[PDB]
């Protein structure tokens, strides 16, 4: 299974995906959203180019993406979370031609 | 292929509770949001509840807020709804519904089940259609109006009822057609107005037209209706 991820509208939902920091040590990261079960996965935010700066917040939309290079840890954070933020989301890793899948998360939208 | 059957429906004495479950065959279940849709007697939509994927979100409209319970079973492919302490004004047709988007909620209810009866003897955002009534010709061009009240943008819904039959969706983000969709409807707007017209009136379109909020703000609610019947 894969884990899911609660987040009331209009509030930040901060969704955590480790990875070796060694094994994708030079690999930029990205955050997209699965349309399928086959389907592609169609990306809504990457770490910054620089692979130094990817600590900060890559903004995309409503989507910030941060990058601990050092402790390896992937944190992406969905502000003022809405309706059709609901659904299943990949962080990847990127390197080349090809994309490694660390997480398979499950975001969901819930009333207040 | 593609089924949904209710089943529970009937008469139930005031105070006492009732089960509702709903039977899903040919597609794939654990990754489609759920729902349950009422339609008093005579009356427009009301959308009563709607569950996850993973079935850890639950929303119930305000109305049977606190009294309803949604539930689901991915291993055995069904739907239910506990219906603890009924009222009198509860009664209506239920109707379980498919929210079609992959573990999103897509583009609108797609695919809705008959319905069973529910019978007991004895702010919001308002989207009102313009008209009510309306009485046209083989061939007229016809012109229907959604409102809402606060803006919902391009994230509007039209959903085409034939007399007695379950509901079925037409137009999702009020500009794109359903796949199978004839060719002369055409949905359009955007903030808070919104029309669809039929263009070249052919005979199996005389039914009811219902618009919905679907994406935005989380009541998702129904239009009153606007009955196209035959001049
Ligand atoms: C930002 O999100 C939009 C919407 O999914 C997407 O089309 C676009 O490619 C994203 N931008 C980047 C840099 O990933």
């Amino acid at each position: 299974n894969t884990t899911v991820f609660q987040g009331v509208a209009g509030q930040s939902l901060q969704v955590s995906c480790p990875y070796d920091s060694m094994k994708h040590w030079g690999r930029r990261k990205a955050w997209c959203r699965q349309l399928g079960e086959k389907g592609p996965c169609q990306r809504v935010v990457s770490t910054h180019n620089l692979w130094l700066l990817s600590f900060l917040r890559r903004w995309n939309g409503s989507t910030a993406i941060t990058d601990d290079t050092l402790g390896g840890t992937l944190t992406i954070t969905l502000r003022n979370l809405q309706p059709h933020d609901a659904g299943l989301y990949q962080c990847q890793s990127l390197h080349g031609s090809e994309a490694d899948t660390l997480r398979k998360v499950l975001v969901e939208v819930l009333a207040d | 292929e593609v089924q949904l059957l209710e089943s529970g429906g009937g008469l139930v004495q005031p105070g006492g509770s009732l089960r509702l479950s709903c039977a899903a065959s040919g597609f794939t279940f654990y990754s489609s949001y759920m729902g349950w849709v009422r339609q008093a007697p005579g009356k427009g939509l009301e959308w009563v509840s709607y569950i996850s994927s993973s079935g850890s979100s639950t929303y119930y409209a305000d109305s049977v807020k606190g009294r309803f319970t949604i539930s689901r079973d991915n291993s055995k492919n069904t739907l239910y709804l506990q219906m603890n302490s009924l009222r009198a004004e509860d009664t209506a047709v239920y109707y379980c519904a498919r929210v079609g988007g992959y573990y999103s909620w897509g583009n609108g209810i797609d695919y809705w089940g008959q319905g069973t009866l529910v019978t007991v003897s004895s702010s919001d955002i308002q989207m009102t259609q313009s008209p009510s009534s309306l009485s046209a010709s083989v061939g007229d061009r016809v012109t229907i109006t959604c409102r809402a009240s606060q803006s919902i943008s391009s994230y509007l819904n039209w959903y085409q009822q034939k007399p007695g039959k379950a509901p079925k969706l037409l137009i999702y983000a009020a500009s794109s057609l359903q796949s199978g969709v004839p060719s002369r409807f055409s949905g359009s707007g955007s903030g808070t107005d919104f029309t669809l017209t039929i263009s070249s009136l052919q005979p199996e379109d005389f039914a009811t037209y219902y618009c919905q909020q679907y994406g935005v703000y989380y009541p998702f609610t129904f239009g009153q209706g606007t009955k196209l019947e035959i001049k």
